[PDB]
C-alpha cells in the first residue's frame, strides 16, 4: 500500500486543500461524517492513500494542518467538510508572519514547526509504505514560503529517500498582491530547488485566463481557482488509486520528467474543461482532449512554452480508452511540433491510463509539462530582486530577524544559475 | 584556455600478482594503452595525454617518482607562482597504487612531498624582503555530500563528526562556513597535520579491502604573495593569491558484485554521484577549452561547488588515475580506464597477432 | 511427461497472462472455478493436460504459474477478478514500491526482498513434476521490473537449473511509438545480461499490431486487450504439440536447436496469418498456401522490422487443424522460388515444419474469428540489426549528456555498466554483420 501525507500551511494551502479533500472525498463516496456512502468497491481498496481508518468504519483524512493565525482553520471547522480532519492535528499559533520569510523561517516558524515534525513522525509510522509527502503552499508570502521550505528541509533529512511533491502558487507577472513577493519567492527557490523532487508550478493570473476563455466565468471567486488545482492534484496520485491498463506513481513521472536534478519545475494543466452551454457541442474524444492539453492557453504557470522547448512531458487519461489513440496521437504532437520539443530526446512523452473516470466524465485529461519557459517567471523575480536589493528597499525587516546580506545573494546566484541552465537547452549545434 | 591534464599510472606486478603467476593484459604500445582479455576477444584501447609505464624498470620510458612528479606537477607549481589556480585529482582503486604515487614510502616519495619540497625552495631562492610568501593550509572531507573537518580534536561518542556547511561569498565564490585554517613553513609540520586527519577520515571493511576510502578528501594549500613598489606608494598592498587542491577521490565499487545494504550502499551510492557530476564538469571544460561554451552543473555536488573556483578561468587542473595490469582485475581497470578519458576510447578485434607463428611476412615480402 | 512453467513479470506479462490461461482454460475444457465437469461426465481422459494445469484430488486444477509485478494492483485484478479460484494465492504482490521504469530498481534495490520467494514456489512447482521442458517467461523491455527483475531471475535460474530451455516473449520498444523516455536504457541493459543466460527471446512490438488490427481486423482504436489475445495464440501453437495430438510434433528444444545458429542470435520474432474478422471468414479459402505466403508478407510481422531488408535465417512454421503435409511443401517451395526473400548461403534448408490436428480456440467476446486451420511463423533475420541501432543511437545521443544517469545511480548502479552494455551491443551489430556476409574462396 502506497500513502501519502499532505501538509497544508498558510491561507492558500488550506483554502485549496479543503477542496482538494472535498473532491477526493466525492470520489471514494466519502461523507462529511468520515462515512462511507459509496456505489462501487474500487473506493475503498485504496482508500488507505489518502485516508485513514477509524472505529465505526469512520475515515479520517491522512491531512496535517499549518499556518500562524488561526482565521484560515476556524473556517475549515465552521465548513462543509471540517468534521472529518484530526482535531489534533490543526496545528497553529498566533501572530502571522508579517509576508515576512525571515519571520516563517528562523524567527515564529522555529517554535511551531517541532510541533508539526511530532504529527507527520506520527503518521509517517502508521503507514505501512511511505511513498511521498505533499505540500500546498504560496510564494510570495511569509508562511507558506518559509515555513513549507522549512518543513521540506527536515523532512528531506529524515525522509530522503521518498518523493517530496509540492504544489506552489508562483506569483504573478502584471500585479502583485505583496510588496516583498520577489524577496520571499528567491529564498524559497533556493530551497525548493536543493531539496524537492518535483514542484508544480502554479500562476493565478494563468487560473484566470481559464475561467475567462475557456469556462466562460464573468465573476470567478478563490472557491473555482482552487477547483482547477484540486483536479491536477488527484490525476497524478489517481493510478496509486485506481486501477488501469499502463499504470504510473510520482516515482516513475520523477524519473521522465527530470533528466537533471534541478529540472523539475513543470507547467500544470487539466481537461476537459468547457462552458455549461457548450457541453453539448462537443465530442469528447482522445484527441479533443492532446489539442486542449498542449495548448498554450490551458497552462497553469503563465508562460508560453512556444517561448522554448520541451525537455520531456508527462500526459495521464482516466476512463474507458484504446491506447493506439493515447500514443498515436501524442506522436503526432513530436512530429508535427518538432521544434518545441528537445533532439537529444527522443520520445519526450510519458503516458498513463486508469480506468476509472471522475464523478461524471466519462474521461478526462491531466498533463505535466517541463519546458524552458518557466525560464521566465525566475528570470523576471531576479530583475525585481537586484532593483530592491541594490538599494535595500525593503530588507532592514529580514536582517532584523536574523538574516544577513550574503543569504539573498546565495538566492539570486542559483536562481540565476537555473535560468542558464534552462536555456542551455534552449540552442542548438 | 584551460586544458585538463588527464594521466594514467600503470602499477606494477607485487609479490602476491608474481607469485600467482597473475598473468598480464594491459599493455602499451607508446601512446595507447590496451587492454586485451584473456579471452581474445573485443580489444580496448585508449589514447590519454599522458603515460606512465611503470610496469618493468627496464623498459623504455619508465615512469619513475620523479618522472612524474615533473611531468605533471611541476606544472602547476609554476603556474601557482603566477598567481593562478591549480587542482589535482587522484583516482584508483584500492591496491591500483594510488597511494603510492601522491604520497610514496619512506623512500621513492611521491608528488605531495616533491610539491611541497620544491615549492619551499623556490620560495626561498625568491624571498628578498621586497617580495614575501606566506602559506596556510586546510583539510577536509566529504561523506554523504555532507562536509566533516579533519584537522579537529574529537572524542568518542555518537554523530561527533559536526557537519559544516557551503556558503557562496560574491566575490571569492565559495567556503566552508567554520573551517580552520594553519600556517605552515615547511613539510615537517604538514605530516603530522595530515596524519592526524588520515586517522579521522572514513574508512570500512569491504569486499575489496578492509580499510577502503569511502570519503573524498581534499588538502588546499593557499599561497599570499606579496609585493611593494619603490614609488613610495604602495606600502605592502599588491597581493596576489593561489589555491592548489590536492583531492583524493574514492572509487566507484559496483553494488552488484558486492551485496551490500545500509551505510556502505548510501556512502556508494553518494560517490558515484559525485564521480558522475566531476566528470560532467570535467568533460564540459574540455568542450569549453576547444571553444563551444557550455554550462558547468558546479552546483550539483559539494565538492564541485567547492572546487569551482579552482577547476575554471585560468587555472590548470589534472587528473592522475590509477590502474593495474593484472587479468584479476578486469572490470575496475576497465572501468578506471573508461572513466579517466575526456576522448573517444576505439575497441577492435587483435587475435590475428598469431597469424603464422610471428607473422613472418618476411618471406612474402 | 511433459510439463512447463509460465512466468509472467511485470504489467505486460499479466495482462497477457490473463488472456492466456483464459484461452488454455477453454481448450480443455475447464471452468474459471478450477473444475472440469465434462471428465465426471466422461469418465476418464487427460484433457486437463498436465503440461500446463496439475490436479488435485477433489477435481480441481490448479495452473502451473507463478506471476509478480512489483506493484500490487494488476495481480489484485486477479485476486478479485474471475479467475481468482483457479490461481494458488501464491502469487507476489511484494510490492509496496514500483521500479519507476528503473532497471537499477528491479535489479538490485528492489529486484531482491522479493526473489528469494520467487524461487521457492517455482521450486515447488517443479519438484511436483516428473519432468521439466523449460520456461516461458513473458515480460517487456523499457520498464524497470521486466528489464531489471527478469534479468536477476534469469541469472538464478541458469544456476539452479541450467541446461533447462528459457523461452521468452518479449515486448520490443517501437522506433516511434513509446511510453517512456528512458526505454533505451533499460532494453540495452537487460540484453546484456540475457544474452548469456537465455536461449531463444521472441519479440514482440506493439507498434505492429496496431496496424494489424486496423488492415486486418478492421478494429479502429484498439486497446490492450485485444493485443494480448493474439499473442495468447503465438503462444498456444509453440505449446500445442505438447498436449494434443499431431502427425509432426515439435518439443520445446527444437526451436533452440534450428532458429538459433550462434549463440547471441537468438532474437526472433513472429506473426499469425488467418487474422480475420468473422465477416472477411467468408470470402476466402484459407488454404495452406494463402495462410503460408501472408507469414512473410512484411505487412503482417508482429515487429516493425523490413525483412526485405536483410536476409533469412532459419524458419519455424508450426501448422494447426486440418492441414496436409503436402500443402505444406508445396507451399515452402512457392516461396524459396521468388527472389524478395533471400536466405543465406550457410543455410540452404532454412525451413521447419510443424504440424498440430487440434484447431484454434475462439475465446468468447473475441475479434477472432473461427477457422479450420492456423499458423505460425518463427523467424531469424539480419534486418532486426536496424532496430538494435536505433536504441543504440537513442542511447547515445542522451547518454552523451549523461541523462537520466542519477536515477540509476541512486539505486547502485554505476556509471561504467553503460558502456559495458553499449560495447556489448556493438559487437552484436557486428556478428549480424558478419553471418550477413556470403562466404568466398
Ligand atoms: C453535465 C455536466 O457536464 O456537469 C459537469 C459540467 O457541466 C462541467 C462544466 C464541469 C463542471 O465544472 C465547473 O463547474 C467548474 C467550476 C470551477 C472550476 C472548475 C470547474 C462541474 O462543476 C464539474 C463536475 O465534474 C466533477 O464533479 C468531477 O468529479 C470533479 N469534481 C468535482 O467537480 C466536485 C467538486 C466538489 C464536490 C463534488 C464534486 C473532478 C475533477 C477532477 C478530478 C476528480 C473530480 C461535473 C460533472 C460537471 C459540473 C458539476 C457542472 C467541468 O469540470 C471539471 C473540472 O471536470 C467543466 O468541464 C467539466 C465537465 C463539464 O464541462
Ligand atoms: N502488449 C502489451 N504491452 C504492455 C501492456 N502493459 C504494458 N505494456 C508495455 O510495457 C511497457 C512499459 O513497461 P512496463 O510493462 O509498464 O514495466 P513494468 O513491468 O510494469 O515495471 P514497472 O513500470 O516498474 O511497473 C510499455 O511500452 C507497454 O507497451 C499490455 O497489457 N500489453
Ligand atoms: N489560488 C489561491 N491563492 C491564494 C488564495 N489565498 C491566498 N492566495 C495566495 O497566497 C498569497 C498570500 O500569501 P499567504 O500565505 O496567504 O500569506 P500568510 O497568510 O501571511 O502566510 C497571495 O500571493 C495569493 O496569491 C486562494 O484562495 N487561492
Ligand atoms: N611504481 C611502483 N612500483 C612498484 N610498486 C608499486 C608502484 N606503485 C604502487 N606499487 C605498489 O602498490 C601498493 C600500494 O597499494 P595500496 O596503497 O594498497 O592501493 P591504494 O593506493 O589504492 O590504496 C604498494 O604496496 C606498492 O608495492
Ligand atoms: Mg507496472
Amino acid at each position: 500500500m502506497r500513502e501519502i501525507v499532505h501538509i497544508q500551511a498558510g491561507q492558500c494551502g488550506n483554502q485549496i486543500g479543503a477542496k482538494f479533500w472535498e473532491v477526493i472525498s466525492d470520489e471514494h463516496g466519502i461523507d462529511p461524517t468520515g462515512s462511507y456512502h459509496g456505489d462501487s468497491d474500487l473506493q475503498l481498496e485504496r482508500i488507505n492513500v489518502y485516508y485513514n481508518e477509524a472505529t465505526g468504519n469512520k475515515y479520517v483524512p491522512r491531512a496535517i494542518l499549518v499556518d500562524l493565525e488561526p482565521g484560515t482553520m476556524d473556517s475549515v471547522r465552521s465548513g462543509p467538510f471540517g468534521q472529518i480532519f484530526r482535531p489534533d492535528n490543526f496545528v497553529f499559533g498566533q501572530s502571522g508572519a508579517g509576508n515576512n520569510w525571515a519571520k516563517g523561517h528562523y524567527t515564529e516558524g522555529a517554535e511551531l514547526v517541532d510541533s508539526v515534525l511530532d504529527v507527520v513522525r506520527k503518521e509517517s509510522e502508521s503507514c505501512d509504505c511511505l511513498q511521498g509527502f505533499q505540500l500546498t503552499h504560496s510564494l510570495g508570502g511569509g508562511t507558506g514560503s518559509g515555513m513549507g521550505t522549512l518543513l521540506i528541509s527536515k523532512i528531506r533529512e529524515e525522509y530522503p529517500d521518498r518523493i517530496m511533491n509540492t504544489f506552489s502558487v508562483m506569483p504573478s507577472p502584471k500585479v502583485s498582491d505583496t510588496v516583498v513577493e520577489p524577496y520571499n519567492a528567491t529564498l524559497s527557490v533556493h530551497q525548493l530547488v536543493e531539496n524537492t523532487d518535483e514542484t508544480y508550478c502554479i500562476d493565478n493570473e494563468a487560473l484566470y485566463d481559464i475561467c475567462f476563455r475557456t469556462l466562460k466565468l464573468t465573476t470567478p471567486t478563490y472557491g473555482d481557482l482552487n477547483h482547477l488545482v484540486s483536479a491536477t492534484m488527484s490525476g497524478v496520485t489517481t493510478c496509486l488509486r485506481f486501477p488501469g491498463q499502463l499504470n504510473a506513481d510520482l516515482r516513475k513521472l520523477a524519473v521522465n520528467m527530470v533528466p537533471f536534478p534541478r529540472l523539475h519545475f513543470f507547467m500544470p494543466g487539466f481537461a476537459p474543461l468547457t462552458s455549461r452551454g457548450s457541453q453539448q457541442y462537443r465530442a469528447l474524444t482522445v484527441p479533443e482532449l492532446t489539442q486542449q492539453m498542449f495548448d498554450s492557453k490551458n497552462m497553469m504557470a503563465a508562460c508560453d512554452p512556444r517561448h522554448g522547448r520541451y525537455l520531456t512531458v508527462a500526459a495521464i487519461f482516466r476512463g474507458r480508452m484504446s491506447m493506439k489513440e493515447v500514443d498515436e496521437q501524442m506522436l503526432n504532437v513530436q512530429n508535427k511540433n518538432s521544434s518545441y520539443f528537445v533532439e537529444w530526446i527522443p520520445n519526450n512523452v510519458k503516458t498513463a491510463v486508469c480506468d476509472i473516470p471522475p464523478r461524471g466524465l466519462k474521461m478526462s485529461a491531466t498533463f505535466i509539462g517541463n519546458s524552458t519557459a518557466i525560464q521566465e517567471l525566475f528570470k523576471r523575480i531576479s530583475e525585481q530582486f537586484t532593483a530592491m536589493f541594490r538599494r535595500k528597499a525593503f530588507l532592514h525587516w529580514y536582517t532584523g530577524e536574523g538574516m544577513d546580506e550574503m543569504e539573498f545573494t546565495e538566492a539570486e546566484s542559483n536562481m540565476n544559475d537555473l535560468v542558464s541552465e534552462y536555456q542551455q537547452y534552449q540552442d542548438a549545434t | 584556455n584551460s586544458q585538463v591534464t588527464v594521466a594514467v599510472r600503470v602499477r606494477p606486478f607485487s609479490k602476491r600478482e608474481k607469485t600467482e603467476k597473475a598473468s598480464q593484459v594491459v599493455f602499451t604500445n607508446g601512446e595507447e594503452i590496451t587492454v586485451e582479455h584473456p579471452d581474445m576477444k573485443q580489444v580496448y584501447s585508449f589514447i590519454y595525454d599522458v603515460s606512465f609505464w611503470s610496469f618493468d624498470e627496464c623498459h623504455p620510458g619508465y615512469a619513475s617518482q620523479t618522472t612524474v612528479y615533473e611531468t605533471l606537477a611541476a606544472p602547476l607549481l609554476d603556474r601557482a607562482f603566477e598567481g593562478y589556480n591549480t587542482c589535482l585529482f587522484a583516482y584508483g582503486q584500492t591496491g591500483s597504487g594510488k597511494s603510492y604515487t601522491m604520497m610514496g614510502l619512506n623512500e621513492e616519495p611521491g608528488i605531495i612531498p616533491r610539491f611541497c619540497e620544491d615549492l619551499f625552495a623556490q620560495i626561498a631562492k625568491k624571498q628578498t624582503s621586497e617580495v614575501s610568501y606566506h602559506l596556510e593550509m586546510s583539510f577536509f572531507e566529504v561523506y554523504n555530500e555532507k562536509i566533516h573537518d579533519l584537522l579537529v580534536c574529537k572524542g568518542e561518542n555518537g554523530q561527533r563528526k559536526q557537519p559544516l556547511r557551503a556558503r557562496e561569498h560574491p566575490v571569492s565564490g565559495p567556503y566552508v562556513e567554520g573551517l580552520s585554517m594553519n600556517v605552515v613553513s615547511s613539510y615537517s609540520d604538514i605530516q603530522s597535520w595530515l596524519e592526524l586527519g588520515n586517522k579521522q577520515r572514513a574508512t570500512a571493511a569491504t569486499g575489496m579491502n578492509d580499510k577502503s576510502s569511502r570519503s573524498h578528501s581534499v588538502f588546499t594549500l593557499v599561497m599570499t604573495q606579496t609585493k611593494t613598489e619603490v614609488v613610495e606608494g604602495e606600502e605592502h598592498d599588491h597581493r596576489i593569491t593561489s589555491r592548489i587542491n590536492l583531492v583524493d577521490l574514492a572509487g566507484s565499487e559496483r553494488c552488484s558484485t558486492a551485496h551490500s545494504s545500509g551505510q556502505r550502499l548510501k556512502e556508494g551510492v553518494s560517490i558515484n554521484k559525485s564521480l558522475l557530476t566531476l566528470g560532467k564538469v570535467i568533460s564540459a571544460l574540455s568542450e569549453q577549452a576547444n571553444g563551444k561554451r557550455v554550462f558547468i552543473p558546479y552546483r550539483e555536488s559539494t565538492l564541485t561547488w567547492l572546487l569551482k573556483e579552482s577547476l575554471g578561468g585560468n587555472s590548470k587542473t589534472a587528473m592522475i588515475a590509477t590502474v593495474s595490469p593484472a587479468a584479476s582485475n578486469i572490470e575496475e581497470t576497465l572501468s578506471t580506464l573508461r572513466y579517466a578519458t575526456q576522448a573517444r576510447l576505439i575497441v577492435n578485434i587483435a587475435k590475428v597477432n598469431e597469424d603464422m607463428n610471428a607473422k613472418l611476412i618476411r618471406e612474402l615480402k | 511427461m511433459r510439463e512447463c512453467i509460465s512466468i509472467h513479470v511485470g504489467q505486460a506479462g499479466v495482462q497477457i497472462g490473463n488472456a492466456c490461461w483464459e484461452l488454455y482454460c477453454l481448450e480443455h475444457g475447464i471452468q474459471p472455478d478450477g473444475q472440469m465437469p465434462s471428465d465426471k461426465t466422461i469418465g476418464g481422459g487427460d484433457d486437463s493436460f498436465n503440461t500446463f494445469f496439475s490436479e488435485t484430488g477433489a477435481g480441481k486444477h490448479v495452473p502451473r504459474a507463478v506471476f509478480v509485478d512489483l506493484e500490487p494492483t494488476v495481480i489484485d485484478e486477479v485476486r478479485t477478478g474471475t479467475y481468482r479460484q483457479l490461481f494458488h494465492p501464491e502469487q507476489l504482490i511484494t510490492g509496496k514500491e514500483d521500479a519507476a521504469n528503473n532497471y537499477a530498481r528491479g535489479h538490485y534495490t528492489i529486484g531482491k526482498e522479493i526473489i528469494d520467494l520467487v524461487l521457492d514456489r517455482i521450486r515447488k512447482l517443479a519438484d511436483q513434476c516428473t519432468g521439466l521442458q523449460g520456461f516461458l517467461v513473458f515480460h517487456s523491455f523499457g520498464g524497470g521490473t521486466g528489464s531489471g527483475f527478469t534479468s536477476l531471475l534469469m541469472e538464478r535460474l541458469s544456476v539452479d537449473y541450467g541446461k533447462k530451455s528459457k523461452l521468452e516473449f518479449s515486448i520490443y520498444p517501437a522506433p516511434q511509438v513509446s511510453t517512456a523516455v528512458v526505454e533505451p536504457y533499460n532494453s540495452i541493459l537487460t540484453t546484456h545480461t540475457t544474452l548469456e543466460h537465455s536461449d531463444c527471446a521472441f519479440m514482440v512490438d506493439n507498434e505492429a499490431i496496431y496496424d494489424i488490427c486496423r488492415r486486418n481486423l478492421d478494429i479502429e482504436r484498439p486497446t490492450y486487450t485485444n493485443l494480448n489475445r493474439l499473442i495468447s495464440q503465438i503462444v498456444s501453437s509453440i505449446t500445442a504439440s505438447l498436449r494434443f495430438d499431431g502427425a509432426l510434433n515439435v518439443d520445446l528444444t527444437e526451436f533452440q536447436t534450428n532458429l538459433v545458429p550462434y549463440p547471441r542470435i537468438h532474437f526472433p520474432l513472429a506473426t499469425y496469418a488467418p487474422v480475420i474478422s468473422a465477416e472477411k471468414a467468408y470470402h476466402e479459402q484459407l488454404s495452406v498456401a494463402e495462410i503460408t505466403n501472408a507469414c512473410f508478407e512484411p505487412a503482417n510481422q508482429m515487429v516493425k522490422c523490413d525483412p526485405r531488408h536483410g536476409k533469412y535465417m532459419a524458419c519455424c512454421l508450426l501448422y494447426r487443424g486440418d492441414v496436409v503435409p503436402k500443402d505444406v511443401n508445396a507451399a515452402i517451395a512457392t516461396i524459396k522460388t521468388k527472389r524478395s526473400i533471400q536466405f543465406v548461403d550457410w543455410c540452404p534448408t532454412g525451413f521447419k515444419v510443424g504440424i498440430n490436428y487440434q484447431p484454434p480456440t475462439v475465446v468468447p467476446g473475441g475479434d477472432l474469428a473461427k477457422v479450420q486451420r492456423a499458423v505460425c511463423m518463427l523467424s531469424n533475420t539480419t534486418a532486426i540489426a536496424e532496430a538494435w541501432a536505433r536504441l543504440d543511437h537513442k542511447f547515445d545521443l542522451m547518454y552523451a549528456k549523461r541523462a537520466f544517469v542519477h536515477w540509476y545511480v541512486g539505486e547502485g548502479m554505476e556509471e561504467g555498466e553503460f558502456s559495458e552494455a553499449r560495447e556489448d551491443m556493438a559487437a552484436l551489430e557486428k556478428d549480424y554483420e558478419e553471418v550477413g556476409v556470403d562466404s568466398v574462396e
